[PDB]
């Protein structure tokens, strides 16, 4: 019986990580890599999203500043 | 922004939804940290624990510090 | 490093699907040195690969040139190999759609031995040399109509 407070939480799938993660430290459920700190290695509440092909990083910063 | 140098690499984007946790990003390393934990680990006299980045000064330091260190080494040699 | 490319492909079926064609091409290269490349066609046909779809950054941009170079080299090998099989007509579209002088020069040498002198005649004048082309014309082809256009040169 494992405690749930010491288990990593994948915020993308909104489900806990009970099994051992696969390569890349990805989520067992939704294959999401864990956005971890690099002192205590805790999965920070961050999800990774990539811009669509019609948006660029310069355009992403422009639309972030504008709205 | 992955600081690989002058090479073109696209900027990755992340979304934060739970504001109760304080996160930071070491500009010399571009790795995510807990802000308070990173601050506490910075006090060991070597900046970021991974990349040893020190804020408040540019990438090129004042390398005259090395000259004074060699001066102090000569002084410690000439103490006795 | 065993040169058992057959079982290398066999395990690459389930291990690395993307690695499958590259080893294949290397296999054919070894066959090039032994004359047993009659089987060195299906892996060239299997060397096709879908275009990398994604964001328009450099990461999806640079690889296109390398994979296209690999495709061009594979089609060069296929055109070289199809000469001795007897499929000159299929290879002619690829040869005449190409640009490389040396590749067409190497392809033009072997067309006469199969008595396919029309394609040899088409390739000789575009091989970069006209003197040897006319020499082969007057000795083997005996086609004066094509040589008439090359008379002033
Ligand atoms: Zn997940
Ligand atoms: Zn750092």
């Amino acid at each position: 019986k494992d405690r749930d407070e010491l288990l990593d939480r994948c915020f993308r799938c909104n489900q806990l990580i009970a099994q051992l993660p696969m390569a890349g430290d990805r989520c067992p459920n939704c294959f999401h890599p864990c956005v971890r700190s690099f002192v205590n290695f805790e999965c920070l509440p961050l999800v990774e999203f990539v811009l669509a092909d019609e948006l660029t990083d310069e355009e992403a910063e422009r639309i972030i500043v504008s709205g | 922004r992955p600081r690989y140098g002058t090479l073109p690499v696209p900027n990755r984007y992340y979304r934060l939804m739970r504001s109760d946790v304080s996160v930071c990003l070491c500009n010399g390393c571009q790795h995510f940290f807990i802000a308070e934990d990173y601050e506490a680990e910075c006090m060991r006299g070597s900046g970021c624990p991974l990349c040893r980045y020190r804020p408040g000064k540019q990438v090129s330091r004042s390398m005259k510090q090395i000259l004074f260190d060699m001066e102090t080494a000569a002084a410690a040699s000439k103490t006795s | 490093d065993m040169m058992q490319w057959e079982r290398a492909l066999t395990l690459a079926e389930q291990l690395a699907p993307e690695e499958v064609p590259i080893i294949s091409r290397d296999y054919a290269q070894h066959l090039e040195y032994r004359g047993v490349y009659a089987k060195a066609l299906e892996m060239y046909q299997k060397g096709l690969r879908q275009l990398p779809t994604g964001h328009a950054s450099t990461e999806l941009s640079v690889t296109v040139q390398e994979v296209e170079r690999h495709n061009e080299q594979c089609r060069q090998g296929a055109a070289r190999s199809q000469i001795r099989i007897g499929n000159i007509a299929d290879a002619m579209k690829t040869v005449k759609e190409s640009s490389e002088v040396s590749f067409v020069k190497e392809c033009a040498k072997l067309c006469e031995e199969n008595q396919k002198h029309e394609e040899a005649a088409q390739l000789y004048e575009k091989a970069g040399d006209i003197e040897r082309a006319a020499t082969i014309y007057i000795e083997r082809c005996k086609n004066l109509k094509a040589a008439e256009r090359l008379l002033p040169f």
